[PDB]
């Protein structure tokens, strides 16, 4: 019943410079339950490797959770994160802008 | 405004006698301290350089504690069961926050207790430290029956003692760590939006601590209702991220203006495109 | 340093 859909957030560590090694991070934040399975992808293909922080709640109870992983940002590569959880029909698939 | 807090977190897993337990204590909303049931050797352990100041008999002691912890939660989750009449084939989650708050004058400025099931108040300690504020139906049972019991002195005693001692002691142990700040490094993008307008977007980045205010100005005025603000987020290092941005006509950026508050700056920045 | 609870549960 009490559910809280997650809010989502897919950026670099680092400014984004096509051709430089950097860090992208899937900030999932606001959701409840706190059982949820996150992928972050490169051109629609799983990415190995890729490092979940604990979970934790917020002041309002809601919980977060930080998944991140080694990339390459370039020109043609898509970046992505998706996220499966109770509050959601189907998976919630988030593209990483680099404006963002 | 220093403070220290210990969120906890239980977990019912359906048909098993045992919830996950997991519990995370902050200083200045670092976590410095966590604790996991789902570990292959459950313990608490550091999350911070500072605490590794600590000996093996404290944290023999924290664990101790957690696996008192862990008892509590999973008898409250089944009571929790009853008063709700829900069935225990499902998952639940019961909540607790707790910790004290120093004042400019660093005495104790507030003491903090809070419980929330499937992620909703529950019951919580009132600032006297004495009085209960339930939230619902079921919850006013737990506080008549914690009236009855003289939980709330129990509370009471740890967060004005206890707290208070280690909470100067953590911040003593962690001063050049916990005081330190990382100015933002700031600047403004510009971006196609639609047709005659663009969009600027000022960023805030690698700062710590996480607090921070970012503003748009058009001519002397803040743009309070026509600014997109980001959640600030970590930047994975430690520090933070922020940015705000506002839609303007194409041909007078120049106008808008962003100014970035955060206290590692003695001034404020001023930035545009 | 972490909180015991009350005996008292929910």
């Amino acid at each position: 019943m009490i559910q809280k859909t997650p809010q989502i957030q897919v950026y670099s560590r680092h400014p984004p410079e096509n051709g430089k090694p950097n860090i992208l991070n899937c900030y999932v934040t606001q959701f409840h339950p706190p059982h949820i399975e996150i992928q972050m992808l490169k051109n629609g293909k799983k990415i190995p490797k890729v490092e979940m922080s604990d979970m934790s709640f917020s002041k309002d109870w809601s919980f977060y959770i930080l998944a991140h992983t080694e990339f390459t940002p370039t020109e043609t590569d898509t970046y992505a994160c998706r996220v499966k959880h109770d509050s959601m029909a189907e998976p919630k698939t988030v593209y990483w802008d680099r404006d963002m | 405004p220093h403070s220290m807090r210990y969120f906890e977190t239980a977990v019912s897993r359906p048909g098993l006698e045992e919830p996950r337990y997991i519990s995370v204590g902050y200083v200045d909303n670092k976590e410095f301290v966590r604790f996991d049931s789902d570990a292959e050797n459950p313990r608490y352990e550091p999350r911070a350089p500072w605490m590794e100041q600590e000996g093996p008999e404290y944290w023999e002691r924290e664990t101790q504690k957690a696996k008192g912890q862990e008892q509590w939660f999973r008898v409250s989750l089944r009571n929790l069961l009853g008063y709700y009449n829900q069935s225990a084939g499902g998952s639940h989650t019961l909540q607790q926050m707790s910790g004290c708050d120093l004042g400019s004058d660093w005495r104790l400025l507030r003491g903090y207790l809070q419980f929330a099931y499937e992620g909703r108040d529950y019951i919580a300690l009132n600032e006297d430290l004495k009085t209960w504020t339930a939230a619902d139906m079921a919850a006013q049972i737990t506080r008549r029956k914690w009236e009855q019991s003289g939980a709330a002195e129990h509370y009471k005693a740890y967060l004005e003692g206890e707290c208070v001692e280690w909470l100067h002691r953590y911040l003593k142990n962690g001063n050049a760590t916990l005081l330190r700040t990382d100015s933002p490094k700031a600047h403004v993008t510009h971006h196609p939006r639609s047709k005659g307008e663009v969009t600027l977007r000022c960023w805030a980045l690698g700062f710590y601590p996480a607090d921070i205010t970012l503003t748009w100005q058009l001519n002397g005025e803040e743009l309070t209702q026509d600014m997109e603000l980001v959640e600030t987020r970590p930047a994975g290092d430690g520090t933070f991220q922020k940015w705000a941005s506002v839609v303007v006509p194409l041909g007078k950026e120049q106008n808008y203006t962003c100014r970035v508050y955060h206290e590692g700056l003695p001034e404020p920045l001023t930035l545009r495109w | 340093s972490s909180l015991e609870n009350f005996a008292a549960y929910v």
